[PDB]
RNA sequence: UAGCUAGUAGGUGGGGUAACGGCUCACCUAGGCGACGAUCCCUAGCUGGUCUGAGAGGAUGACCAGCCACACUGGAACUGA
RNA sequence: CCCGCAGAAGAAGCACCGGCUAACUCCGUGCCAGCAGCCGCGGUAAUACGGAGGGUGCAAGCGUUAAUCGGAAUUACUGGGCGUAAAGCGCACGCAGGCGGUUUGUUAAGUCAGAUGUGAAAUCCCCGGGCUCAACCUGGGAACUGCAUCUGAUACUGGCAA
C-alpha cells in the first residue's frame, strides 16, 4: 500500500478464469455427442434434466444440456454447443443450440421460437 | 525523529483548533514562517511571533469567526514520501476557489491564485480549506 | 422504420394528447382516452423511478415520430453541442424539417408531414428534399413544389394551423404556400411541459 | 431417455438398486405455514 | 526518384486526390515526404477544388523532383494567378 | 410546497414467544426545492401508518442549507458510517445523476444539477444521512468571505 | 558545447577501458516518485588514470568495441 | 528459473565490409552481466491507433498507414546501385 | 438525378411481461414436463412452465452465446484496508535501499517558464464546406499528456562547503 512498496512489487491485477473452456473461447463448437442420458438436479430442485456428453472437436469431452421439451438425439448426430451453465447440475456448463445440425427444433413451440429454432406457423 | 516538520505545523493548526485553543507554539524555521505569512495574508489565522533568540518558537494565534473554527481542513500534499510538482496549467482549484493551495514557486511561496497570476508552477505544499 | 400501428394508443399510455390525431375533434370523445391504456385500464400503475424516466423519453419520441437508434445520435450531438444539453436536444428535434412543415401548418399531423416531405413535395432553399431528418438551418426558406401546391390537403391542413399556437421562431405566408425558418426556438419559446431533464438522466446512466 | 444412475455395476436387483438412487430420494414439501415456513421475499415482493 | 504525384482518398466514385511529395517506389497512398496541397476533380463552384503551395513545389522541382503529368496540367490551370 | 418522496420501506422483525412481529420501517424526505431538506425515518406496524410517522419526523428536523442557483458550491465528501458519498458541482450539466436514495434527497433540495457517486456500502438510511451531512458541510461564497479574506470579490476572483 | 554526461566509475580494470554507471532520477509513470536509477556503460580511456569510485565525464563516441562507445573527457577526483 | 558466459569483456597487430566493431584470427590480461532481475522456460509481431472508462488506467492492435520478418523446409552464394 | 401509371398497389417482424428492469390476467400440466443471468419458481386457484389474449421494449433488424472494459473504491497512483470480519513477521540488531532538524553561501541535476527542432499523414476533438442530408469525404487549427537542446528563475528538494 506504501508507494515505495508498489514501485517494488506492483499492484498485481488478478485475472478471472474463463467460465467455459470452449478453447479459444469461440461462440459455438461442434461435437459428436456420445452418451445422451438424464440426471436429477441439486437439493431444492427435483426434475429429470436431459443431458448429453459432447465430445468436442477440440478433443474435450465436456457435458452439455439439451434444453428444450423434446429431443431426438442419439449416440452420434453432431450438435452445436453454446455457452452457459444452468444452475442446478454438477459440471454442466454448456447448452445445445436447438435448431442446428442434427438437433431439430421443439415441436409445438410458438412463443419463443428463435430460442429452440422453430420456423414459423407460416402466417 | 520528525521527518517533515512542516507537516507538523499543520498538525498543530488542526489539533489546536479541534481542541478549541487560542494559540499554539511550535519550533520555528524559515518555511514555517513563510507559510504562516501566507496564512496571515489569507485570513486563515491571526498574527504570529518568532520570538526567541537561540530556540525560535513560532507562535501562531488561531482564529474563530464563530463557534466553529475557520481552518476547516488543512491537508499536507507534497509530503516527502510522495512529492508533487504541478505546472501552470494544472494547479488545483481547492473547493472551486473557496480554499487556497499553497505552492512553493521559484519566485516564492505563494497561494495558487497569485501564482496563477504570476504564471508559475511548483511544489504543492498544502490544501488549506 | 416507423410506428404504423393505432395512433391513439400511444397517446393513451402517456395519459395526454400527443397530437397524433390532432384535427377537428377533441380526443375522439367516445373511446376512453383518459385512462384505459390497454386491457388492464383501471389498473393504476405506480411507475417506479426508472419507469418515470423511461416514460418521459417515450413521450418525446411518440411526439416527434423518431426511433431510438436515430434518437440516441441526437443525444450524442446535443451532449457535444455546447451549453444545456436538454435544450439542445429540443433544439434538434425542433430542427427537423418534418417538424418544420408541421409548425408551418402544412401538416395536419407530423405523420401527414412525413408523407408530404417524403413524397417529393417540399423544397428547402429551392432544393427539393425527402429526408424527414433534414436539420433546417437558421434564416432559411421552406416552400412547396407547384405541382404540390393546390393538392386540397395543403389547403385543409393550413386552415387548422390558425387553431394552433402560431409559433414565432418561424413565420409563414400562405401566398405561394411557403414559410421562413428564422431562429432557433428557445426553451421557454415552446412546449412548457415536456420535461427534458428526465431524458438526459435516462441516457446519463 | 436413459436414466444415468449412480452405481456402476448392478447385481441381483434392478428396481431395488434404483430405490437407493437419488432419483427416488425422499421429497419433503416446504410447508406454507408453521415450522420452516419463513421467507425473506417469497414470490412477489411489493410493499 | 522523388516525384510529386497524387494520392486517391475519398469514397467510391467520389475521389479526393492529394498532391503529394513522395518517393516514386511507394504506392498510391503510402509513405510520403510531405503532403503539399490537394485537388478535387468533382468540385464545381465551392472554395477552390484545387489549392497547393506553389512556393513549396518550386523548392522541390529545384532539388530534383518530377512533376507528374496530371499534376503539371493542374498546375497549368492555376499557373500563378489564372 | 414540500415535495415529500418515499425512498425505501422494509420489514423488520422482533421474535417474541410464539412468533415474529413484522414492524415496517419507512424512510422519507421532505424538501423545499430551495435548500431545506429533512429526512424522517419513522417506523410502525402498518405500511401507510409508518410513512405518516416518517412525515412528521422529517418536517420537524429540516435543515436549511443555502446553494447557488440549483447546484452545490464545491465538491464535498459526505461520509457517514457506511458510505463515502461524493457530490460534484457540475456546472449546468443538467442532470441529477446520482445513486439510489441520493436522487431523492437532492431533487427535493432544489438541485437540477450535481453529479454524485456513492462510494462505500450503499444503504438507504445511511446514504440519506450521508448527503444530509454532506450538504451541511458546504460553504457559501459569502460565508467563506465572512471568516477569512473579507471580500467575496477577493476570495472568488 | 557538445553533449556529455557525468557519472561515477563502478568497475575499474578492463585493460584500456573502464565501466561507469550514471545515476538518473526517473518519475515512475504510474505511482509517481523520483526514483534513483542506474545505467551502466563501457567507457574507454587511453592512459588508465582513473581508478574505482570516482566521478568522471563521458561523451558519446564512435563505437570502439562490442557495446562500448563511450570515452573519457575529464576527472574531478581520483580518491580521498 | 539464481548464478550465467570462454570469442565470452577488453587490448595490440593482421585480415575483412560500403562503413565502426571480436565481424573474424594470433598472442596477452583475466574479466563481463547479475536482485534497478542476469541466463532459462512459456507466450507474442511492434507502433500510429482501436474498444471501453468522468478522468487515471485496463484490454487489444482486423481494416487504413509506417517499420520488421517470411516466401515448400533448412543452408549458401552469384548478378545488381 | 428529372417527368408519366383507370395502382396503397410489392414491402413487419423479433424478444420480454416475479423482482433487479419498462410490461397483466385466464386455460392446459401438477416438484411431472420445463424456465434461469442471480435470488430462486413448479408439491392441483403458477402474472416465474406451456399455449393464447392483450402490453412493453426495439425495428429490417431483434434475441442468445463468445471476447474486452465499465459497474468493481471486489488490485484502491488519482482511490481501500490490517484490535475482533482476510491481514502486523515471535522479537531484536542490522548492509543495500527509502526518508531525514536547523543557519548561510554556492551550483542549478530534480522542479518551473519561454523559444526551437521533432512528436509523419490519417483517426479522435472544435469551427467551415461537399454527395437531396446523415453515415462517409474533407479545409484550417487544437492536440499528440512526450523527448532533447538552448536561454532564465532558482523559493522547495538534492550535491558540496562552513
Ligand atoms: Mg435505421
Ligand atoms: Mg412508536
Ligand atoms: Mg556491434
Ligand atoms: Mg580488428
Ligand atoms: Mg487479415
Ligand atoms: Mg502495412
Ligand atoms: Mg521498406
Ligand atoms: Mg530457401
Ligand atoms: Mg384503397
Ligand atoms: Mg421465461
Ligand atoms: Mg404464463
Ligand atoms: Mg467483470
Ligand atoms: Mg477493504
Ligand atoms: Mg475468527
Ligand atoms: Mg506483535
Ligand atoms: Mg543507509
Ligand atoms: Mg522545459
Ligand atoms: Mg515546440
Ligand atoms: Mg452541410
Ligand atoms: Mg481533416
Ligand atoms: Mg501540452
Ligand atoms: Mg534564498
Ligand atoms: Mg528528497
Amino acid at each position: 500500500a506504501t508507494v515505495n512498496q508498489l514501485v517494488r512489487k506492483p499492484r498485481a491485477r488478478k485475472v478471472a478464469k474463463s467460465n467455459v473452456p470452449a478453447l479459444e473461447a469461440c461462440p459455438q463448437k461442434r461435437g459428436v455427442c456420445t452418451r445422451v442420458y438424464t440426471t436429477t438436479p441439486k437439493k431444492p430442485n427435483s426434475a429429470l434434466r436431459k443431458v448429453c456428453r459432447v465430445r468436442l472437436t477440440n478433443g474435450f469431452e465436456v457435458t452439455s444440456y439439451i434444453g428444450g421439451e423434446g429431443h431426438n438425439l442419439q449416440e452420434h448426430s453432431v450438435i452445436l454447443i453454446r455457452g452457459g451453465r444452468v444452475k442446478d447440475l454438477p459440471g454442466v456448463r454448456y447448452h445445445t443450440v436447438r435448431g442446428a445440425l442434427d438437433c431439430s427444433g421443439v415441436k409445438d413451440r410458438k412463443q419463443a421460437r428463435s430460442k429452440y429454432g422453430v420456423k414459423r406457423p407460416k402466417a | 525523529s520528525m521527518q517533515d516538520p512542516i507537516a507538523d505545523m499543520l498538525t498543530r493548526i488542526r489539533n489546536g483548533q479541534a481542541a478549541n485553543k487560542a494559540a499554539v507554539t511550535m519550533p520555528s524555521s524559515k518555511l514555517k514562517v513563510a507559510i504562516a505569512n501566507v496564512l496571515k495574508e489569507e485570513g486563515f489565522i491571526e498574527d504570529f511571533k518568532v520570538e526567541g533568540d537561540t530556540k525560535p518558537e513560532l507562535e501562531l494565534t488561531l482564529k474563530y469567526f464563530q463557534g466553529k473554527a475557520v481552518v476547516e481542513s488543512i491537508q499536507r500534499v507534497s509530503r516527502p514520501g510522495l512529492r508533487i510538482y504541478k505546472r501552470k496549467d494544472e494547479l488545483p482549484k481547492v473547493m472551486a476557489g473557496l480554499g487556497i493551495a499553497v505552492v512553493s514557486t521559484s519566485k516564492g511561496v505563494m497561494t495558487d491564485r497569485a501564482a496563477r497570476q504570476a504564471g508559475l508552477g511548483g511544489e504543492i505544499i498544502c490544501y488549506v480549506a | 422504420a416507423r410506428y404504423l400501428g393505432p395512433k391513439l394508443k400511444l397517446s393513451r399510455r402517456e395519459g395526454t394528447d400527443l397530437f397524433l390525431k390532432s384535427g377537428v375533434r377533441a380526443i375522439d370523445t367516445k373511446c376512453k382516452i383518459e385512462q384505459a391504456p390497454g386491457q388492464h385500464g383501471a389498473r393504476k400503475p405506480r411507475l417506479s423511478d426508472y419507469g418515470v424516466q423511461l416514460r418521459e423519453k417515450q413521450k418525446v419520441r411518440r411526439i416527434y415520430g423518431v426511433l431510438e437508434r436515430q434518437f440516441r445520435n441526437y443525444y450524442k450531438e446535443a451532449a457535444r453541442l455546447k451549453g444545456n444539453t436538454g435544450e439542445n436536444l429540443l433544439a434538434l428535434l425542433e430542427g427537423r424539417l418534418d417538424n418544420v412543415v408541421y409548425r408551418m401548418g402544412f401538416g395536419a399531423t407530423r405523420a401527414e408531414a412525413r408523407q408530404l416531405v417524403s413524397h417529393k413535395a417540399i423544397m428547402v432553399n429551392g432544393r427539393v428534399v425527402n429526408i424527414a431528418s433534414y436539420q433546417v438551418s437558421p434564416n432559411d426558406v421552406v416552400s412547396i413544389r407547384e405541382k404540390a401546391k393546390k393538392q386540397s390537403r395543403v389547403k385543409a391542413a393550413l386552415e387548422l394551423a390558425e387553431q394552433r399556437e402560431k409559433p414565432t421562431w418561424l413565420e409563414v405566408d400562405a401566398g405561394k404556400m411557403e414559410g421562413t425558418f428564422k431562429r432557433k426556438p428557445e426553451r421557454s419559446d415552446l412546449s412548457a411541459d415536456i420535461n427534458e431533464h428526465l431524458i438526459v438522466e435516462l441516457y446519463s446512466k | 431417455s436413459r436414466y444415468q444412475h449412480t452405481k456402476g455395476q448392478i447385481k441381483d436387483n434392478a428396481i431395488e438398486a434404483l430405490l437407493h438412487d437419488p432419483l427416488f430420494r425422499q421429497r419433503v414439501e416446504k410447508n406454507k405455514k408453521g415450522k420452516g415456513s419463513y421467507m425473506r421475499k417469497g414470490k412477489h415482493g411489493n410493499r | 526518384m522523388v516525384t510529386i504525384r497524387l494520392a486517391r482518398h475519398g469514397a467510391k466514385k467520389r475521389p479526393f486526390y492529394q498532391v503529394v511529395v513522395a518517393d516514386s517506389r511507394n504506392a498510391r497512398n503510402g509513405r510520403f515526404i510531405e503532403r503539399v496541397g490537394f485537388f478535387n476533380p468533382i468540385a464545381s463552384e465551392k472554395e477552390e477544388g484545387t489549392r497547393l503551395d506553389l512556393d513549396r513545389i518550386a523548392h522541390w522541382v529545384g532539388q530534383g523532383a518530377t512533376i507528374s503529368d496530371r499534376v503539371a496540367a493542374l498546375i497549368k490551370e492555376v499557373n500563378k494567378a489564372a | 410546497e414540500l415535495q415529500e418522496k418515499l425512498i425505501a420501506v422494509n420489514r423488520v422483525s422482533k421474535t417474541v414467544k410464539g412468533g415474529r412481529i413484522f414492524s415496517f420501517t419507512a424512510l422519507t424526505v421532505v424538501g423545499d426545492g430551495n435548500g431545506r431538506v429533512g429526512f424522517g425515518y419513522g417506523k410502525a406496524r402498518e405500511v401507510p401508518a409508518a410513512i405518516q410517522k416518517a412525515m412528521e419526523k422529517a418536517r420537524r428536523n429540516m435543515i436549511n442549507v443555502a446553494l447557488n442557483n440549483g447546484t452545490l458550491q464545491h465538491p464535498v465528501k459526505g461520509v457517514h458510517t457506511g458510505s463515502r458519498v461524493f457530490m460534484q458541482p457540475a456546472s449546468e450539466g443538467t442532470g441529477i445523476i446520482a445513486g439510489g436514495a441520493m436522487r431523492a434527497v437532492l431533487e427535493v433540495a432544489g438541485v437540477h444539477n450535481v453529479l454524485a457517486k456513492a462510494y462505500g456500502s450503499t444503504n438507504p438510511i445511511n446514504v440519506v444521512r450521508a448527503t444530509i451531512d454532506g450538504l451541511e458541510n458546504m460553504n457559501s461564497p459569502e460565508m467563506v468571505a465572512a471568516k477569512r479574506g473579507k471580500s467575496v470579490e477577493e476570495i472568488l476572483g | 558545447k557538445i553533449r556529455t554526461l557525468q557519472g561515477r566509475v563502478v568497475s575499474d580494470k578492463m585493460e584500456k577501458s573502464i565501466v561507469v554507471a550514471i545515476e538518473r532520477f526517473v518519475k515512475h509513470p504510474i505511482y509517481g516518485k523520483f526514483i534513483k536509477r542506474t545505467t551502466k556503460l563501457h567507457v574507454h580511456d587511453e592512459n588508465n588514470e582513473c581508478g574505482i569510485g570516482d566521478v568522471v565525464e563521458i561523451r558519446e563516441c564512435r563505437p570502439l568495441s562490442k557495446t562500448k562507445s563511450w570515452t573519457l573527457v575529464r576527472v574531478v577526483e581520483k580518491a580521498v
